[PDB]
């Protein structure tokens, strides 16, 4: 299971 | 800065004339991800060839497996033709 | 024994040809089990291994939304990197991410990963401590400052120590028939004369799983690392892998050469010779 990206670059 | 594909053409199992097998073309070590791969039967493009989902290695270089069901014979010659931004001409690797 | 779970993300811009495509693929060891492609007619997280099929509707619906939102984040990131690297809007660029965890035979965390590349070059990576970052250049330092201020590493650590380990443990159990089976290589040595005084000895390994393998040639019991042609391990398409190693030998000296095979599936390493 993968989650959302925590934060953008 | 781009990386040219390494190419291997081979069968799923050791080839036996008259026996159903799979013809593979494995492209690896390339960057960027866009690539063109054809499987050839006596110089002609094989239709509805399938491929694996885009993925990559620890070094970020991409890999793909192209494959199709085939029954090899003594007369039939198989190959893979590959085009990538790094190549001036498509590269043809024959199945041994 | 030991196992890994990995997700491989690839986002590629294509100026003039719509928005960047996003692909996410998931693996347990060398077995792919999920895919998402934003270019699919109806983008959705799809099963790619039989042991994941039992996951309920909540699994697929949650993962599809996560990948749809992620698709947008990577499009934003490709825009951001055009600014950080002072690039034009004309060219195609790529962002890649590898994330996952490794566990030992007891299922305990060995280590976690969260790393990214831009145009196939390292960009930013979460260090093994899961608390600090390695930025490849002054552009990745801007992301590092942004991620330190928002305590992003703490959030990544939580996923890697919890969710990642917990789900890898679940998948290994649900797929125990295959994920926890090592298929040893089927091996043989071929001989082909190249001329009157040289011949090729090729050592084959077929039908093995996992992909990790060591194939070597020795001459008089000495490793021939520099004189061996070693092809990359390649998938057969039926879950198994293949590899070969070849040496060019002087005619009449074939019996001085030995092929050595190491694989998880082998209780002891194999020694092979050309059997005329």
């Amino acid at each position: 299971f993968e989650d959302l990206r925590v934060s953008s670059f | 800065i781009q990386r040219t594909p390494k190419i291997q053409v081979y069968s799923r199992h050791p080839a036996e004339n008259g026996k159903s097998n799979f013809l593979n073309c494995y492209v690896s070590g390339f960057h960027p991800s866009d690539i063109e791969v054809d499987l050839l039967k006596n110089g002609e493009r094989i239709e509805k060839v399938e491929h694996s989902d885009l993925s990559f290695s620890k070094d970020w270089s991409f890999y793909l497996l192209y494959y199709t069901e085939f029954t090899p014979t003594e007369k039939d010659e198989y190959a893979c033709r590959v085009n990538h931004v790094t190549l001036s001409q498509p590269k043809i690797v024959k199945w041994d | 024994g030991s196992h890994s779970m990995r997700y491989f993300h690839t986002s590629v811009s294509r100026p003039g040809r719509g928005e960047p495509r996003f692909i996410s693929v998931g693996y347990v060891d060398d077995t792919q089990f999920v895919r998402f492609d934003s270019d699919a007619a109806s983008p959705r997280t799809e099963p790619r291994a039989p042991w994941i099929e039992q996951e309920g509707p909540e699994y697929w619906d949650r993962e599809t939304q996560i990948s749809k939102t992620n698709t947008q984040t990577y499009r934003e990131d490709l825009r951001t990197l055009l600014r950080y690297y002072n690039q034009s809007e004309a060219g195609s660029h790529t962002i890649q991410r590898m994330s996952g965890c490794d566990v030992g035979p007891d299922g305990r965390l060995l280590r976690g990963y969260n790393q990214f590349a831009y145009d196939g070059k390292d960009y930013i990576a979460l260090n093994e401590d899961l608390s600090s970052w390695t930025a490849a250049d002054t552009a990745a330092q801007i992301t590092q400052r942004k991620w330190e201020a928002a305590r992003v590493a703490e959030q990544d650590r939580a996923y890697l120590e919890g969710t990642c380990v917990e789900w890898l443990r679940r998948y290994l159990e649900n797929g125990k028939e295959t994920l926890q089976r090592a298929d040893p290589p089927k091996t043989h040595v071929t001989h082909h004369p190249i001329s009157d005084h040289e011949a090729t000895l090729r050592c084959w390994a077929l039908g093995f799983y996992p992909a990790e393998i060591t194939l070597t040639w020795q001459r008089d019991g000495e490793d021939q690392t520099q004189d061996t042609e070693l092809v990359e391990t390649r998938p057969a398409g039926d879950r198994t892998f293949q590899k070969w190693a070849a040496v060019v030998v002087p005619s009449g000296e074939e019996q001085r050469y030995t092929c050595h095979v190491q694989h998880e599936g082998l209780p002891k390493p194999l020694t092979l010779r050309w059997e005329p």
